[PDB]
DNA sequence: GACATGCCCGGGCATGTTTGCCTGGAGACTAGGGAGTAATCCCCTTGGCGGTTAAAACGCGGGGGACAGCGCGTACGTGCGTTTAAGCGGTGCTAGAGCTGTCTACGACCAATTGAGCGGCCTGCAGACCGGGATTCTCCAGG
DNA sequence: CCTGGAGAATCCCGGTCTGCAGGCCGCTCAATTGGTCGTAGACAGCTCTAGCACCGCTTAAACGCACGTACGCGCTGTCCCCCGCGTTTTAACCGCCAAGGGGATTACTCCCTAGTCTCCAGGCAAACATGCCCGGGCATGTC
């Protein structure tokens, strides 16, 4: 039902993310490489979040499921509970 | 669930009486209190396990404070923690 | 105003067995006076005749007199002197014998005396007693009420009691009787309606 | 049957000692908890809470804002060297970053 | 006519985005990307409105931190333009993959 | 203010067997006055009539006077002086005989006196004594309360007790009796309410 | 008594378009006040409020005063001075500002004056004039009537006309308006009834 | 007592777009102040804080002031000075700045000025105008009402309007607004009842 | 005059499993110490994660589901598949035995 | 009393089920432990133990050794990317390193 | 009682360590930079190890104390128990 | 005479040490270094023989792992020689 | 007889205080954990002597780091045009969240008995040493 | 400069010899296992409700695409100096050996602390108490 949404991360979106990090000049091959890295990170977090949802026997993913998924990877997140 | 929003607000008024807190800024502090709580309670739990002891005293928390907090913050925290227990037992 | 004392109303027949009596008028729209035995309550209009019979087992001695006075039935209002309301006290309707402020008046008797007690401020009308005539076992006196029960300031819808007392020369007490009165408009209507609830 | 005293006020602290005594004794942190253990930890959490709020307030006055927001908590954690270690891997919502630009990128 | 020299506009962007705090990835496209990845593991999965934001803020915080290190690696080689080598090196040094 | 002492409320009949009495009024929602024997409590409205009977085994000597005084029933308020609230203290409702700040009054009687004690700050009203009728067995006095029990600043929703004392010419205590009072807007409803609660 | 003349009730707006206005109150059984345009008649209770608006095309000069006077609407009784009945003339209900015998009063206004003419024997009350806000189109005055239209001796169920007159600082006539009034116990019920009687 | 005039209640935002603002409080049992936009009416407790924001499109000149005066919403009661009741006027609850008789009080402002007008006897509180602090769009004033709407003698269940006028140093009018107020014991319970009745 | 207290180690079971994959291969004590540290480590991870699963879900008992979910969160994808299979057989057989 | 039978025998495992049951009850992991909990965990620990020993034995044969040493455990773990990730933060005593030389350093 | 032991890490010793890391050519400035990094590593590990020793009120740093100190810093050590 | 070209023996040492497992730093000079650092936190401390070995295995494993990243940073800069700045970058990227 | 007019009772809202439930702290007793003492004795510290590897030192010279120069291509900046993300609605219902009942489940204890640990010996593997030679690396002629 | 042959050095292989570790056996105590009992955490069904999902239209901020120019990266050459390799010399580490006793450990006894159980006080919400207002019906005067 969903396809090619990875392209939604447009080039300006990758620029602004690199801009906040101090980047001044970017090459063309950075965009394709960035999307590949983004998917791996987002994918690993989703698999862990869904794993908690399945254990809880729910059909909806809550914020806490994402917090626990990030936390165990050394990504303690504040703001959405804890 | 029980939140520390009532106490995080009082502490600020004792430092900056004329300032407020936003809804999100308060939620961040709640996650901060719980995080630091789990670390100290977690490390203090292992200290009692390593030494083959069951009870968690003020020493297990004092040592856990040094292992977790840097050198500067650890000494100030140990000072406050010592007075709180020294006053409680003495009163 | 207010009086310093309250007259007496204790029924007292006396040695001569004094007791009252009334006629048997109907209850039509155009009736002036009518008595209700079941209620001991007279229904009459303003300033009209009110026949009242005087029954006795024996004839009192000569010089006996009959006095009539009105008081408020309710205790808290007894101290108030029953008089004509401020309106009917100012209007010009005096018969030359009754003062302008007296409620009760006796008609057809030249020997009538209206008393305004100096110590009690009460109004009363007195007439000598006469034994029954030939063919009657009771003497009749005709009274007149100069204020409706609903007159504001006077009676003000408060029912009253007409105190009839049989007295001697020195004013002593030989016999006393009383009965409720309701000076109103259209008395037959009221007596009929009143007696309809009586049977219910 | 003397009147009661809240164990938090009994130690001069603002955080609830009664709650910490329940949390430390649950979650399977230990088999037994000492009477002085909650008091000690309650004071530690209160101190660290005052440091961040104090630094955050100063960050708020720098922008001339009468209220603390998530950004003010970020600047307070990253400017302080020690807090940057205790909270080095923490991510704050709408925290942003510091205005750090490498010198080699500046114009000349 | 007038045209800002290359690099000047980039500097003003670095300062603006480093000073702001709002999100930089469009929310809706990201929400579809999260569901395109989750469907591969389980169908008919629902997400809370807060759960999606928790993922986005974590991803942006990751990429930003990645570009910072990627920028230093480019400076170490005395270059100003970042290239995939800089990203791969930074991720390799930290043991990411 | 607060008084220096609390008047005694102990019932004392005396040599003349002084005892009180009340009427048998119904419990219509807004009856002007009504008494509850089960509660020994009176329910009346503000500034309305309040009959109180006087029972005695023998006629006291002349000059005897009857005094009435009000106090709070709750022990934690007896030391306070029962006065009219600041609101009903300013309104112009004086009948010419009673002062403005007095709670209790007497109607119908012309020889009434009101006292404001100097040592206790208590208020009170006094009237001479009168014997009953030949056939009667008690004398009735009609009081008037000039504040509702809920008057903020005065009684303020607190019950009170009206102490009646039979006194001689100088003021010596010959007899004493009391009874609770409640000045409300719906006496009948309130009596039924309290009596219904008394069933429990 | 009878007056030596009859006040002129002819409407006279004057140089300032002096007119009158009233509110739109309903017809509840016991509504305090209510005006009927179809009858140009006011229905209010005794001693209650009586709103009356003042409409003018131009603001009169300062010092202008408004006077009110009452007369009988029926020509047969215009020569009689409208006064309180002998009853309500004797009771103690003076607000301190109005004499006892005057029928009309004004509440809420401190600068009121009551006059008893020496020649015509008429009564009246006067109050200064005040303009409304730039957005409003009339100023309201509140009167009070101290007798029911059915007061025997006084009005005696005879309708009356309240003549309002705008006057300068010296008392000269600037304007004049009038309107019928009925002081009853059930204003709304009576207004609705009379309005229904207007159709019936 | 009574006043010699009636303040103005005409809405006027002026050149600076003067408008009022209120917080978005709830309707629980523990609410002390809450504003109902549907009614333009505020619900608050006695003596508690009542924040009132001041919104203006542009900053007025220096020296501008803000006056707050209460008047009875009903016309017949406008001339009556809105004051505390005789009870809450005698009790000792003054904060040193506000007189004992004033209804409205402004807390946390040493430049407050309570005015007991000698020519109109009206009560009012005035404070200087100040632009919003750094980070705010409106100026907030803290008011306090010292009597419930049901205080007998004082307001006596009569609604009141809170007239807020923006004026310069010379007192000239720059802007004016108003909103009804109800000082009760249960603001939340009362707003629910009134609002729920508005939904019906 | 006790000689020594009582200890415990997996050196007996690590030696048994070794002769199931290589019946003719030994193991040195040094290599054995590495295996003991491995078993104790993996045990702390599973037990540590299974403890939080029961805590988050507000359960007080640790069942085979908490361990199964903890294994899927700790071990990689491939090792998790086989690990879950072996665990499923043990509980399945133990329930039948 | 009947002839007892070890729980590990019922599950056909080599690791002990009784010992794992204790360590689960203690250590402050939870308040209660299910019967099927230690049986499931004992099977997982036994599997991972066989994976390392199997690869280690093969690494020992390559060096012509008939005895596993820490050096063989190291080579076996790193040659399997799955175990390398599981133990990506473990230091093996006397384990050494892999013989990897960057191609850019070789001569030509 | 003892000083200047950091110099004990001789120059050839730093060479051999770099050899395992695939280093083919080393610069003279590496030996002073390495000794600084090595000292920071020991200070953090030794400080934490001594902390566990003081808590237990022992006067001899055992292997377990070093294992625990290394573990919490994100580096587990197998072989020396624990 | 006979000798190799620079880079030959240095490369041959890489194969030799990467194949072995023993320690590459002297033992006794390491013990005195640990005690010189330990006395700063507490005096009169004692160490077990195994405790010191645990520190060496941890230090060598750390430095060796640090040189691997350092070598990559040097290769990234198109160099072969490692520089002090190469070590600083590898540490900073790792949050040290 | 029909109508006109006022007062009493009943109903229902309006308004403030009393009563009931949940959470945290106080008071008291029982059993185990912790503390202290006495003792053993294993392990760390220390010192000696001799042998020798490893470290230190100096020297040469080649390879790698470095700076400077030139080419051109990829990137940035700007403009116009196209797209769809945000916003603000409306509508439906799935699924989260909480409650109440009941049961199977694990904790707990006691009694019985096998598994695991420690201490005690012996052979095979691994290490060490020496000689052989096969492989790797480097320099010199030929083309 | 490129290719091939010869010399030199390192590494690998094979045989012999020696010492420590691995593996096994025997014994003893505690822990695992059996089998009862008890209490309740968790499953289950049930319900209410919130929050998510879907859809629509409108605004316009953001994303696409195309063109023009230039700073930037890359390759090249040429210094030159820094590090490697080698031999020589000096220093400290390893090894084996022995002794002293401080500190960790074990065992035994006693005292204080924490857990468990029971009861009281403060905070929050609903019910009761009581005054005020409106309408209906009857009473009573007028026509």
């Amino acid at each position: 039902v969903l396809r090619d949404n990875i392209q939604g991360i447009t080039k300006p979106a990758i620029r602004r993310l690199a801009r906040r990090g101090g980047v001044k000049r970017i090459s063309g091959l950075i965009y394709e490489e960035t999307r590949g890295v983004l998917k791996v990170f987002l994918e690993n977090v989703i698999r862990d979040a869904v794993t908690y949802t399945e254990h809880a026997k729910r059909k909806t993913v809550t914020a806490m499921d994402v917090v626990y998924a990030l936390k165990r990877q050394g990504r303690t997140l504040y703001g959405f509970g804890g | 669930k029980e939140s520390y929003s009532i106490y995080v607000y009082k502490v600020l008024k004792q430092v900056h009486p004329d300032t407020g807190i936003s809804s999100k800024a308060m939620g961040i502090m709640n996650s901060f209190v719980n995080d630091i709580f789990e670390r100290i309670a977690g490390e203090a739990s292992r200290l009692a396990h390593y030494n083959k002891r069951s009870t968690i005293t003020s020493r297990e928390i004092q040592t856990a404070v040094r292992l977790l907090l840097p050198g500067e913050l650890a000494k100030h925290a140990v000072s406050e923690g010592t007075k709180a227990v020294t006053k409680y037992t003495s009163a | 105003p207010l009086s310093s004392s309250v007259p007496s109303q204790k029924t007292y027949q006396g040695s001569y067995g004094f007791r009252l009596g009334f006629l048997h008028s109907g209850t039509a729209k155009s009736v002036t006076c009518t008595y209700s035995p079941a209620l001991n309550k007279m229904f009459c209009q303003l300033a009209k005749t009110c026949p009242v019979q005087l029954w006795v087992d024996s004839t009192p001695p000569p010089g006996t007199r009959v006095r009539a006075m009105a008081i408020y039935k309710q205790s808290q209002h007894m101290t108030e002197v029953v008089r004509r309301c401020p309106h009917h006290e100012r209007c010009s309707d005096s018969d030359g014998l009754a003062p302008p402020q007296h409620l009760i008046r006796v008609e057809g008797n030249l020997r009538v005396e209206y008393l305004d007690d100096r110590n009690t401020f009460r109004h009363s009308v007195v007439v000598p007693y006469e034994p029954p005539e030939v063919g009657s076992d009771c003497t009749t006196i005709h009274y007149n009420y100069m204020c409706n029960s609903s007159c504001m300031g006077g009676m003000n819808r408060r029912p009253i009691l007409t105190i009839i007392t049989l007295e001697d020369s020195s004013g002593n007490l030989l016999g006393r009787n009383s009965f409720e009165v309701r000076v109103c408009a259209c008395p037959g209507r009221d007596r009929r309606t009143e007696e309809e609830n009586l049977r219910k | 049957r003397a009147k009661a005293k809240t164990r938090s006020s009994r130690a001069g602290l603002q955080f609830p000692v009664g709650r910490v005594h329940r949390l430390l004794r649950k979650g399977n942190y230990s088999e037994r908890v000492g009477a002085g253990a909650p008091v000690y930890l309650a004071a530690v959490l209160e101190y660290l809470t005052a440091e961040i709020l104090e630094l955050a307030g100063n960050a708020a006055r720098d922008n001339k804002k009468t209220r603390i927001i998530p950004r003010h908590l970020q600047l307070a954690i990253r400017n302080d060297e020690e807090l940057n270690k205790l909270l080095g891997r923490v991510t704050i919502a709408q925290g942003g970053v510091l205005p750090n630009i490498q010198a080699v990128l500046l114009p000349k | 006519p007038h045209r800002y020299r290359p690099g000047t506009v980039a500097l003003r962007e670095i300062r603006r985005y480093q000073k702001s705090t709002e999100l930089l990835i469009r929310k809706l496209p990201f929400q579809r990307l999260v569901r395109e990845i989750a469907q591969d593991f389980k169908t008919d999965l629902r997400f809370q409105s807060s759960a999606v934001m928790a993922l986005q803020e974590a991803c942006e915080a990751y990429l930003v931190g990645l570009f910072e290190d990627t920028n230093l690696c480019a400076i170490h080689a005395k270059r100003v333009t970042i290239m995939p080598k800089d990203i791969q090196l930074a991720r390799r040094i930290r043991g990411e993959r």
